[PDB]
């Protein structure tokens, strides 16, 4: 299985921005519980959203996730200069593991 | 079958006044009566019922205590007494018969109607 | 319970139906009577139960109705029929009556 | 809490790497599943396995034959073993913690752990520092 | 699953002053018992069975320490007829004047003393009816006697 | 007293509930607020409605109960005939109970179609008799109970003449138990 | 337990046109409907039990939400028997004709009016039987009910 | 119009079930393939052996839809009582669930002596009033049910007159209520 | 609930060689049989039903390698009533007499052949009862024979 | 020989229970400790009651042997219904089980309100006709049931003539189905 | 109790045969007829089976629409008629007494076989 | 369903013993008939059931068998037995008849 | 009603001690025999019971044996025998009359004692 | 089972009650018998089951108890009274009797 996604998003500050993370249509079932991780250069990944639109803690609501069908968005409003980081989906699968996107490199 | 009242009578306000119905062409003790009042161009008015099988008494709510109801099977007579009379209670009390409400444990609930009703007797304050 | 008769009046001349309403604040499974009483006269059963036809009486008058809303039909109304028509639930205790409408 | 990695860093190639990702705070008894993720460099991020407190794993099957992760709960801890390491598993492995939930592991644990606390994010909650791993 | 407990004991039964409230011992015949063992829908035989049921465990069975539960859990169907509750239930919820288990009312032979099978008296906002309305009952309990007496 | 065909004279008696105490338990009502179920002649279980309630947290141990065998069984054996009783019962977080040092305590949270209205039907059916003076005209569908108490709360109790407006009686109990698990949404594929 | 609810109302039952599909009201006299207060094995009885107890709960208690289903799920069992559309099923799974509740016949006395308490059509391989092939089951009603008619 | 001992006329009469809406749920069958249980004259459930699956997932929420309380609780009775009364289920993968919304859906793979035989026998019982069409000729030993079909999938709909194939009739989900728990493997010591 | 399988076949019910043990066809008539289809608390009737039941199941479903007892466990309840077991479990607890089903008696008419209905054999302290200690129950079934001759 | 009012003859005869093999389990009896519950002419189940304990791990893996669908389906049934019946069972760690290549094995710690005594009772029901001899002669209360054996193991077996001291019977396993669920506790809030 | 089937009959293929039975010796309403074909060297063949309490007919799954049974109380008969004729058709044709198949509620079914027949009537073409 | 007779040819002496047999495609639970079919003769019932014999029918046959294997047989052969016999079941619609054997 | 026994017997030790209680005044079948012996000055002691319907014994466990009891409905007897005298045998034996206990399916047990006892019998060594 | 009487002697005067007192081993359910003999007499049956007074026995003796306690009571005694009181149990077998007490 595989989840794509683009290779680069690109926004100027202030906006809003979207990532999309499209599965095959016969990748569904393996395309649940979908959730959002943000990895800065040479630091390791941090979860910011987790089902849909949920956050962990302290991070600000501008991160929101929505899912439909076989895709699922993560919407960053009110960008700044310091979100330039490499995000990625990932899927729980029916077989119990877990799937990641190929990631997008967000550029402001 | 029908029921015979006592007759127009009218005294002074704040004397008690009774009032007898007989019944005649049926087992008595088989119906109880109902008591109604009527005043002088206004809607019928329930008064209370008796059982004439033992005495068992309904009485309204407004009535209670004011108004004393007595079967005798002896006489085939029901009596309504009304002991405080004031200006707004002329009016004209009628003597149905009723028979009882009927329940059972198998079986459903059996309620039943006024079927006929004495002449009625006038009071006048 | 209070049971209400909704039109207290009726000016119709002789010959066609009439229709008397009566609608209670509660429940009352056809458990209603209609009585008519003259003037100078004691009132009589006219109908007991919902539907049901006292003894002695023409099949002019007809009852319907259940639950809250019940009604009175007379087909061909004569001159004796002018009188004033009382609605009695017998549901439960205290009983209540109606009113009452006037047939002229 | 936190989750502290420990490893060799350069490894002799067709031989076996072995990690030990250690956590403070957090216990591994309490709860959770602990895996473990791999980021080649400059490439995107792949999931390793997991492992849980009664001792049931989950791998992914493109390495399914030739990994293995196993725990401690007495050390409080939990290891990775990589079977014919190849140069092309140079990377970069953190350990993470995660709250998904397996119908199997629960339908097991419940006579005697009773009933969790119903609250499953399905996701990495926590990670590692992470260390580099060169073939 | 019909009940299937069958009375101790010539052929009717006894309530002793214990199971009665303000009461002597009363007896009942054989002819009012034995509708015990056919009909499904009497109270009093349910309560009757009841009270054999504890008489026996008490005597046979031997007692101490907590009372225990399971052996009515178990023996529950076997003396009365839940769907019986469970009428006098929804009589209960649809207005009707329904049966709790307490007060019972018979007729009685005043020369012969035979004796019908009791049934229970009902209750309507919270108080027991009056004879006079259930007055029906009783005369058809009555015409029930004659009849069996005839023959 | 009254002669029936001048042959016959109405008779009535009245059973004594508080003889079977020793083999089922016996339920009955002091009030408004409090009814009791009694087990013997040691120990039993109060149902009280009130405003106030008694349990603040919202656990409900049950393995961890079970795994300390130190409450009477005859009242667990009460209680989980209660609960399991309860139609479509859906809202855990509405029950709370405490079992420290094999006392059993349980709290449901009232405050139709929800989940008052089942616990109410359940205790209604429990304590059979005298249960209805606390009906407080809540009937607005085919049963719909309503109250205007807050919480239901049962607890464990020494015995003592504890009901004065309705004589002691098993049959709540005799009926809660036939209709006992009938009313229950599955909660997990496999049970 | 076994059922307990009692036909309302002289002493039978008549089924309103509303009950029956192109069909006007009909009424069955105290001498069938009497079977079906002792009878254990007959479907049109606990039909007409489901009947009269839809009729009650309309006419007594309220109707405002999107209906309900605790009521017949608590009194079901107070109605009907489970073990009659049990035995149904059973008679559909060895391939022999059966009942599916819609469709029952009766005899109906031509002077004197009377009536057979109605027993269901039969129904084999998704058609209804046909006279000729359960001749001999009218043919024993019919002697039936003249031994009744002889007393 | 044949005379029985020239005295007595052979009548028919046919029962409106339809008549029962408002107290129990109806069930009928239109064609092949599509069965319906209605409760009142608003919802009801559709039962399909469908072909084709629509959930692709193997979770199965229970507890998260208990919890959010959106769904119809007559129709969660309704699939309650299908599931329990599901004779020898122990292969919980089978069965696939969708609650978003308020919304039933669930699906059983199908796919003897197997999980196939438990789910079809419960269908069966369920519409038990014209189902034999969709039985095929693979019933076999004992019961032993088999059909063509590979998925069985309940949703829930809008009342409509769609049976036109059998009657409505409240026999079969009557029946489903007395076999509800009683053939049920343990999964856990304590339940 | 309440039984309601009937027994195949004038009108009696014949226990072929393999249902009895040491013994050759028993052949029970119309009369005996009569009273299984309406008492609730008869072991040779539920015995009697679930042989019928075997005999048709093994006759009309067919069968494979390996057992299913599925069917029982849907239809054991419309064969026989569990009270009668739980009766039976009672007196044994209660240090009684007790049916175990294994055996039966009943009375043969030395010259007409009718019988009765067969009783269970009471064992207790894992022995069959005497005769002289159930002598009474005897005459009174040889009592209830006579009443229904003279009828 | 002995006739009865001079006309009536008393005569016998005896059931044979073994020709409902193909329909029924039947329990058997061969002495004190060895009771079987025969399914079919093919396998059994084996109920002894010993000092020696046969699993020594404090495990029953239920669910996963549901998911690897390799043991007989019947006795599966059989020990559900068994296992169900148990009165008052809140000790999990009291039963053992092993289920490893589709064998059904499950063990009971029998070292009054203990777990000795409900599973006693269960086992007196089930093998109801010969199990006695196990009873002790001793009753401390109602029906306090004790044992000097300390473990009850229930094994698969295939079928032999074991009924040395019983005849083989289906009534007990037909009379734990009707009390199947019925005193059970709750464990959890939501069942 | 026999039947007697009419007589032998010849005629040229593509015509009608109308063959018949009359039933003596026994109630002609309580059974039915089936009909049995027997061709030259070969063995019986069912045709279909009438009732005569009301003429419901069961037909064979090859003969519908090609052959009719009626039946014929007041002259206590049963009719058999063959439309189209072809060299095939060219048998014997017996009607044998059929007792109807019976179904009850509380009871089980009842099947009967052909319990007289009838000497067979030629047809050849 | 469909029924065949194996044998289809028994030439035997008189005096002892025949035996012929049935075998149905599907279940047929003692639902069988034999008929015996002389040359030049109606067929006529012999056997009906699976073992019932038909009245008049001389004891020496006997029938046996019941699902879907089953025996006629013949103790003392004679002369007027020589006769073609036939297999019919009627546990379903529509009637089927063996293939015949001529015991010669 | 009354059951005699017979004369005062005396006997070398070692010897067999016959004693018997014939029954008149009801039918002896339905009644059986239960005995009991006394030690001079000592208490009743139970030895055994034997129905007088079919001859069922329930003896004493201490009684086996050495004790034997039967009867014989022709001459409405029932006889003991003790086989070896001993001089802690020497006593008064008395034949008591028991109904048989009774059980039913649809009852319970109905236990009887001792109605009728009889003239004591004397054996001394 | 065995059953002894406590008192065993009550040198008591005449004219007055006394009370005689039983106790079992066992659990013996009101089925006790209560024998009386005189010097040089067979026993007699006094009472019989629980309270039951034999035929033609006064009503001075009286019965009570149950389960393992139980009792005899003579109201006013005679100079006949005077004699050996036996209890026996007939609740299991073998029947039992008392060592039997001395009434002078
Ligand atoms: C089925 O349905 C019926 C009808 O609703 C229902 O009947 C009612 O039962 C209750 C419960 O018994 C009855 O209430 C009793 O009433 C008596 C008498 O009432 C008057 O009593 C005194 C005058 O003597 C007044 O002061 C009082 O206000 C009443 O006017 C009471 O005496 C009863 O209370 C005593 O008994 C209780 C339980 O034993 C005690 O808890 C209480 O303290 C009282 O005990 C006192 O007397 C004892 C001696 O008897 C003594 O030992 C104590 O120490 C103490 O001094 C009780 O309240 C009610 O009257 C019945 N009738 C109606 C119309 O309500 C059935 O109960 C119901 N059955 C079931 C099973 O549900």
């Amino acid at each position: 299985a595989v989840l794509t996604q683009p290779a680069s998003v690109s926004g100027s500050p202030g906006q809003s921005i979207t990532i999309s993370c499209t599965a095959a249509n016969s990748d569904i079932g393996d395309f649940a519980f979908v959730s959002w991780y943000q990895q800065r250069p040479d630091k390791a990944p941090k979860l910011m959203v987790y089902e849909v639109s949920s956050r962990p803690s302290g991070v600000s609501n501008r991160f929101s996730g929505s899912k439909s069908g076989n895709t699922a968005s993560l919407t960053i409003s009110g960008l700044q200069a310091e979100d330039e980081a490499d995000y990625y989906c990932t899927s729980y699968t029916s077989s119990s593991t877990f799937v990641f996107g190929t990631g997008t490199k967000v550029t402001v | 079958v029908q029921l015979v009242q006592s007759g127009a009578e009218v005294k002074k306000p704040g004397a008690s006044v009774k009032v007898s119905c007989k019944a005649s062409g049926y087992t008595f003790t088989k119906y109880g009566i109902s008591w109604v009042r009527q005043a002088p161009g206004q809607g019928l008015e329930w008064m209370g019922w008796i059982s004439a099988f033992n005495g068992y008494t309904r009485y309204g709510q407004r009535f209670q205590g004011k108004v004393t109801m007595t079967t005798d099977t002896s006489t085939n007579t029901a009596s309504l007494e009304v002991r405080t009379l004031t200006s707004n209670d002329t009016a004209v009390y009628y003597c149905a018969r009723q028979y009882p409400d009927q329940y059972s444990s198998s079986g459903w609930p059996r309620l039943f109607a006024m079927d006929v009703w004495g002449q009625g007797t006038t009071v006048t304050v | 319970t209070t049971l209400t008769q909704s039109p207290a009046t009726l000016s119709v001349s002789p010959g066609e139906t009439a229709t008397l309403s009566c609608r209670a604040s509660q429940n009352v499974i056809n458990n209603l009577a209609w009585y008519q009483q003259k003037p100078g006269q004691a009132p009589r059963l006219l109908i007991y139960g919902a539907s049901t036809r006292a003894t002695g009486i023409p099949a002019r008058f007809s009852g319907s109705g259940s639950g809250t809303e019940f009604t009175l039909t007379i087909s061909s109304m004569q001159s004796e029929d002018f009188a004033v028509y009382y609605c009695q639930q017998y549901n439960d205790w205290p009983r209540s009556f109606g009113q009452g409408t006037r047939l002229d | 809490g936190t989750l502290r990695e420990s490893g060799p860093g350069l490894v002799r190639p067709s031989e076996t790497l072995s990690l030990t990702c250690g956590v403070s705070g957090y216990s591994i008894s309490s709860g959770y599943y602990w895996g473990w993720i791999r980021q080649p460099p400059g490439k995107g991020l792949e999931w390793i396995g997991n492992i849980y407190r009664s001792g049931s794993t989950y791998y992914n099957p493109s390495l399914k034959s030739r990994v293995t992760v196993s725990i401690d709960t007495s050390k409080n801890q939990f290891s990775l073993k990589l079977n014919s390491v190849t140069a092309a598993d140079t990377a970069v492995y953190y350990c993470a913690r995660s709250g998904i939930k397996v119908a199997d592991d629960y339908y097991y644990e419940m006579d005697v752990w009773g009933q969790g606390t119903d609250d499953y994010s399905y996701a990495m909650d926590v990670w590692g520092q992470g260390t580099t791993v060169t073939v | 699953g019909t009940f299937t407990w069958t009375l101790s004991d010539p052929g009717g039964y006894c309530l002793t002053r214990w199971m009665l409230i303000e009461a002597e011992l009363k007896c009942f015949g054989n002819t009012a018992v034995a509708k015990c063992n056919e009909k499904h829908d009497e109270e009093f035989c349910d309560m009757l069975r009841l009270f054999d049921f504890n008489k026996q465990a008490i005597q046979r069975l031997k007692a101490e320490a907590q009372t225990s539960i399971q052996l009515i859990n178990k023996a529950v169907n076997a003396l009365i007829n839940d769907q019986l509750i469970m009428k006098n239930h929804l009589r209960d919820i649809m207005g009707i004047p329904y049966c709790n288990y307490s007060k019972y009312w018979y007729l009685n032979h005043t020369t012969t003393g035979r004796t019908s099978l009791p049934k229970c008296w009902l209750v309507s906002n919270g108080s027991y009816l009056n004879e006079t309305h259930f007055s029906d009952d009783i005369e058809q309990q009555a015409d029930n006697m004659i009849t069996e007496m005839l023959q | 007293t009254s002669l029936y065909k001048g042959v016959y004279e109405l008779q009535t008696l009245e059973l004594n509930m508080e003889t079977l105490n020793m083999t089922m338990p016996l339920s009955c009502t002091k009030n408004n607020s409090h009814h009791y179920i009694m087990v013997g002649n040691e120990t039993g279980l109060e149902l009280t409605l009130t405003n106030t309630s008694i349990i603040n947290h919202k656990f409900c141990n049950l393995s961890d109960a079970h795994k300390k065998n130190l409450y009477d069984h005859a009242l667990m054996s009460i209680i989980s005939t209660f609960h399991l009783s309860i139609p479509n019962f859906n809202q855990y977080e509405a029950m709370s109970c405490d079992f420290n040092g094999g006392k059993i305590s349980v709290q449901y949270n009232l405050s139709c179609g929800t989940v008052a209205n089942g616990v109410l039907q359940t205790f209604m059916r429990m304590a059979w008799g005298g249960s209805y003076i606390a009906l407080d005209s809540g009937r607005g569908n085919w049963d719909c109970i309503m109250t205007s108490y807050q919480y239901l709360i049962i607890q464990n109790t020494t015995w003592e003449d504890h009901c004065q407006f309705s004589r002691p009686s098993p049959i709540g109990y005799l009926g809660l138990l036939s209709q006992r698990t009938r009313d229950i949404y599955i909660s997990r594929r496999l049970l």
